[PDB]
């Protein structure tokens, strides 16, 4: 097992456990899960009415420093209610650390626009109305960026097919170009790839 | 017939539908919007050319990937021409200059071309031959376009009877002769009344009736919703546009309606107006 | 990275430099000229593939 | 010439000059919006429209109080 | 026939000069662009075609669309293809650009600039390589060896 | 069931930001008509915006309502200022057919469209 | 562990400051900069002339798509599919027919070169060496009809030479 499979640390997993146990402690209003998974990166599972307050939480507080922000996609999962997932993810620059804060959220009630505390949040919380549709109220200004402007559906969804509805092409009747319904050239083939006999034994979940 | 003629599916960009097209022509006007109606209904166009191949490059990318297909054609030999429709379902001719050349007069291209492509065609097995015609062309005075049409019309009518033999009226457009006549002027005024009609209406009717069969053997004749005087068009042309001899001979000369032989009513197209697209297309003028 | 057991990921999602650098650009050209703001797209380099995500 | 009836007579035929209403029917209790068959759209485009005639702005809740051709010309009696 | 002759005669030395320099436009979307740059480089050259590089729209002789096309991008590229003057040439390098290519089954991809502006001289490649990219100009400049726009005029 | 809507309380708040937002649409028609150059009737284009507005009046529940008036502000603000061309303006007509209608004839001739 | 910059300051002494001065009123370093230009002026210049001389390569070069066969034999390719299973934008296009013998063969293999990113993935599938990706890169095609390959063009393109394509997995049949 020792050559060619990556070794670890305990020590780091027993420093994130007992971390993650005291945020949890500390602000019990919006916690549900603080999980930690093999390789010592922190998941914080919440709510999502302590958006702003938790994050005010953890950008001080001189025992969790982390400033520095990065990715925020709403992991667009089925078979829920609460379908989308906000996934902030957090760099602590004094500790080096990552924390994932995943907030949950449903498909038309708004978080509550973490740009107030993070001013890289503006065009991260723009995407995600834009491929979405996730609301942002208490924003600055909410507009379509990474989408063409006529053009609408927030294609990043499960819903939204991979060829777009719509098609481009020049026409020399009203000298400009036109969309059109998507007339592919071929059928973009779908593999049957997902093989049976269970590949992990211990990920298994209870059947019915 | 054989498969791969018959319609499949929706309509557009390379959705395998009915007919099979060549024509003589194209890389004028009105062919060219006609190429441009089947590229949206999605027919394969066989069109031979003559000219460099950079004007049939501009109006190339009109079908989807290899639909259209280019060849070569010539006034003289029946072998280009037979080689060109050795198969199609139907063929179009477009054909003319509206000056006599060094080495065509208005005879033998009006007179000429009709024949020997008829006969490769009548020999060959085509079907729904649409052959245009100017309105009003007659055997009586004036123009020898006139009356070369005239006599490529008795041609077509007679040998081929069962080619749709199709006039519009003086047709305006983005890319009029007689439109663009008035913005370069100067000046003369007359009297004529006339009534013109719009590009797209006529190229609709045209790709309606060839791919709409049962309505063939009849000669059809389009109309111009307004018909009113010459020289108030001309107003009106001056007017929306901000500013204050063979071309002007056969403007002047006839504009009728004959009772004879039906027009747009029989296809079910919407006419456009001449002062909505007249409004539209006059670009161009001071700021 | 976000994974189904699976072959294919569920999800995956980049962390784009050239994204979070064009995110600051009016806190960074506030007080300067045209010229200054294309020595600005220049000093923090891009490649505008990146900046898509 | 700044009077309820001038007022009265310059709305009556922008009433006129409004395309869809068919005909205008004025009544002091016409109510053109259920009696002759009209849409709030309808109705908004009309308030904006005499705004557009002749002069202050007409906001929303003032624009949904209205709905009838005589309380338009003496709310514009109130407000001129 | 020594009219016949003059003509042919002056078309040669006509078309010579255009094929002769044929400065271009590089619009240059993506990592096209770096290829093309580098076939700007010392070592392939474009000083010896008369080929110079330069970003003048008003006066591009032909145009060299590639990186990869979007919907957002087709309107603004055909209003850069408009004002350009009409003897034009366009070479579609890359295969984002010549057929969709590795974006193919995708939205907001105009499948090839074929759907926008006619193309003469397709280009593969991913990159093109930037010999081979050289060798299309130089095919290219054969096509312009075979134009015959005045044998056209005078017989016509 | 907790469900924190975006503006609304009942359709009164709706009716009346979708009738201002009809008013923006209505001083926002000419502006744009002449500043793109465009060649369509003034009454052909409100006609067609009346008639993209009437498409959906037969939906009641107010937070969809909330997301359609955000939605058209925000095409609102990208047409009156110049960001989108002349190609996204002529896309919301449709002026190049899509000739299709819902004859069944018709679809029975041009076949498996039922 | 760090190494910074601009941690200095304009020394005030008086030779230092005069020429500082020196070089603000003497324009000093620009005729620095023309000093070496020139001497990239008088190098010899690095160019290729590119229609006779052809810049150099590797023996793994990824260009023109040929196929090849066995020793006086018939077509290596089985019609496994790996290659259509693998292609990362499934220009691949393989439909599988017997002929009269019993071997399992093809009907049609079809490249689209549009499509075709150039991986090698196809290459590395290949459980027989059939698909090979080849060693000259110029199409260069006027027309987009002809950049769609058939079998037969691959069998074509695989018979104008096997000699560059089996002198060079020859010489690398051992790294992969
Ligand atoms: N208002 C109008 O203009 C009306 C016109 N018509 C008819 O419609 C037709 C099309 O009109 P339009 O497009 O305006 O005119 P064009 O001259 O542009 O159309 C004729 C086409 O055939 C080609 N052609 C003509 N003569 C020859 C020849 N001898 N050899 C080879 N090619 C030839 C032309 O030039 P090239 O060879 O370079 O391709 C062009 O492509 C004409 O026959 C006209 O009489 C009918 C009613 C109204
Ligand atoms: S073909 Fe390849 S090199 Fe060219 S733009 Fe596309 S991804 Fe980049
Ligand atoms: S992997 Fe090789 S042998 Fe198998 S189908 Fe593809 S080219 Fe043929
Ligand atoms: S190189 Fe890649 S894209 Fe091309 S055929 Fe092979 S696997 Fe497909």
């Amino acid at each position: 097992t020792r050559p060619t499979v990556r070794p670890r640390n305990d020590v780091a997993h027993k420093q994130l456990s007992a971390f993650g146990e005291y945020v949890a402690e500390i602000l019990p209003k919006y916690v549900q899960q603080v999980q930690v998974s093999c390789f010592s990166e922190l998941e914080i599972c919440i709510h999502p009415d302590g958006v702003i307050p938790v994050l005010t939480f953890l950008r001080d507080h001189s025992n969790a420093q982390f400033k520095s922000l990065a990715d925020l996609t709403a992991v667009d999962i089925p078979t829920r209610q609460n379908r989308f997932e906000i996934v902030y993810n957090l760099l602590s620059l004094r500790f080096n650390s990552r924390i994932r804060v995943k907030t949950y959220t449903d498909e038309l009630t708004p978080v509550e626009s973490s740009v107030s505390v993070y001013k890289a949040a503006n065009w991260y919380e723009r995407e995600i109305w834009d491929m979405f549709g996730v609301f942002f109220a208490n924003h600055p200004d909410l507009r379509r960026i990474l989408t063409d402007y006529g053009f609408e559906g927030h294609p990043f969804r499960k819903d939204f097919p991979l060829s777009g509805y719509v098609e481009l092409r020049y026409d020399d009747e009203v000298k400009r170009v036109v969309a059109e319904p998507v007339e592919l050239a071929q059928e973009f083939r779908k593999f049957d790839l997902n093989s049976p006999w269970e590949a992990f034994p211990a990920y298994r979940q209870p059947p019915e | 017939l054989h498969h791969a003629v018959i319609p499949h599916g929706k309509g557009g960009r390379s959705s395998v539908s009915g007919i099979v097209a060549t024509v003589f022509g194209a890389t004028g006007f009105l062919g060219r919007y006609l190429v441009n109606h089947l590229g949206r209904m999605g027919s394969q166009v066989i069109v031979p050319y003559r000219c460099e191949p950079y004007d049939t490059m501009h109006l190339r990318p009109m079908g989807d990937l290899g639909q259209i297909i280019f060849m070569d054609w010539n006034g003289r030999d029946k072998d280009s021409i037979r080689r060109a429709v050795e198969h199609s379902n139907v063929v179009i001719n477009l054909v003319g200059r509206e000056w006599e050349t060094k080495n065509f007069d208005f005879e033998d291209v009006f007179v000429k071309i009709p024949q020997a492509i008829a006969q490769v065609s009548k020999e060959a097995g085509v079907e729904k031959f649409i052959h245009i015609s100017h309105l009003n062309a007659d055997i009586k005075s004036s123009s020898k376009y006139l009356r070369n049409k005239a006599v490529g019309e008795k041609e077509v009518r007679e040998t081929f009877p069962e080619a749709t033999i199709i006039k519009p009226a003086d047709i305006f457009g983005r890319e009029d002769r007689f439109l663009n006549y008035f913005a370069n002027i100067r000046s003369l005024g007359k009297k004529t009344v006339k009534q013109p009609v719009y590009i797209v209406d006529v190229t609709k009717g045209i790709i309606n009736a060839i791919k709409d069969p049962d309505a063939r053997g009849k000669t059809f004749a389009f109309v111009g919703p307004n018909r009113y005087l010459l020289f108030d068009l001309v107003q009106y042309v001056f007017a929306v546009a901000h500013r204050p001899r063979d071309k002007v001979e056969r403007i002047h000369t006839t504009d009728r309606t004959l009772p004879h032989l039906p027009g747009l009513e029989d296809l079910g197209v919407q006419a456009t107006p001449l002062e909505l697209k007249a409004i539209e297309v006059l670009r161009r003028h001071r700021t | 990275l976000v994974s189904d057991g699976s072959s294919r990921p569920y999800r995956c999602k980049i962390k784009a430099p050239g994204f979070a650098h064009l995110a600051g650009l009016d806190k960074m050209s506030k007080g300067h000229m045209l010229a200054d703001v294309v020595a600005i797209i220049g000093t923090q380099d891009i490649v505008f593939g990146e900046v898509d995500r | 010439p700044l009077t309820l009836e001038g007022i009265k007579d310059r709305v009556l035929y922008v009433l006129k000059l409004y395309d869809k209403i068919d005909p205008e029917k004025l009544s002091v209790n016409s109510h053109f919006m259920k009696d002759l068959g009209l849409d709030s759209l309808d109705q908004v485009e009309i308030i904006m429209a005499m705004e557009d005639e002749f002069g202050f702005e007409i906001p929303d809740i003032d624009a949904e109080k209205l709905m009838c051709p005589q309380e338009i010309v003496d709310y514009i009696a109130d407000k001129k | 026939s020594r009219g016949e002759y003059v003509v042919a005669k002056l078309d040669d030395l006509i078309n010579w000069a255009r094929r002769s320099s044929l400065w271009p436009m590089t619009f240059g979307l993506a990592c096209c662009a770096v290829e093309m740059m580098h076939m700007a480089a010392p070592r392939y050259d474009m000083d010896r075609f008369g080929v110079v590089f330069r970003a003048s729209p008003r006066q591009s002789d032909v145009m060299i669309v590639a990186g990869t096309l979007t919907n957002k991008m087709a309107p603004a590229l055909r209003k850069v293809y408009d004002q350009m003057p009409e003897p034009r040439y366009v070479v579609s390098m890359g295969s984002c650009a010549n057929g969709g290519g590795y974006y193919h089954y995708s939205y907001s991809v105009v499948r090839g600039c074929d759907r926008i502006v006619p193309v003469d001289i397709y280009v593969p490649g991913c990159p093109p390589t930037a010999e081979a990219l050289l060798y299309g100009i130089l095919q290219l400049q054969k096509k312009i060896k075979r134009e015959k726009r005045l044998r056209i005029w005078y017989r016509r | 069931t907790s469900v924190k809507p975006i503006f609304s309380r009942d359709m009164n708040e709706a009716k009346r930001r979708v009738r201002e937002l009809y008013r923006a649409w209505y001083r926002e028609v000419p502006n744009t008509v002449h500043l793109f150059q465009l060649d369509i009737s003034v009454k052909q284009g409100r006609d067609k915006v009346r008639e993209m507005f009437k498409k959906n009046a037969h939906v009641t529940d107010p937070r969809v309502v909330d997301l359609l008036v955000i939605k058209g502000k925000m095409e609102l603000e990208e047409t009156i200022n110049v960001w989108k061309q002349r190609t996204h303006v002529m896309r919301f007509f449709h002026e190049t057919e899509a000739p299709r209608p819902k004859d069944f004839l018709s679809k029975f001739y041009v076949g498996h469209d039922p | 562990t760090y190494k910074y910059v601009n941690l200095r300051e304009p020394s005030m002494d008086m030779k230092s400051v005069t020429d500082r001065a020196a070089q603000t009123l003497l324009w000093t370093e620009l005729i620095r900069g023309l000093g070496m230009t020139l001497s990239y002026l008088f190098r010899e210049p690095a160019t290729i002339n590119y229609p006779f001389e052809k810049g150099p390569l590797s023996p793994r070069f990824r260009g023109e798509h040929a196929l090849r066969r066995y020793p006086s034999g018939e077509e290596r390719c089985i019609a496994c599919k790996l290659c259509e299973a693998v292609c990362p934008a499934q220009a691949i296009t393989i439909e599988a027919e017997p002929r009269a013998d019993g071997s399992r063969r093809t009907t049609r293999y079809d490249i689209d070169m549009t499509k075709c990113i150039y991986c090698g993935f196809c290459q590395e599938a290949c459980p027989v060496d059939a698909i090979v990706e080849g060693p000259n890169f110029e199409f260069s095609t006027e027309t987009h009809e002809e950049l769609l390959y058939n079998k037969e063009k691959l069998l074509n393109n695989g018979d104008k030479w096997e000699a560059e394509i089996a002198a060079n997995i020859q010489a690398d049949y051992l790294y992969r």
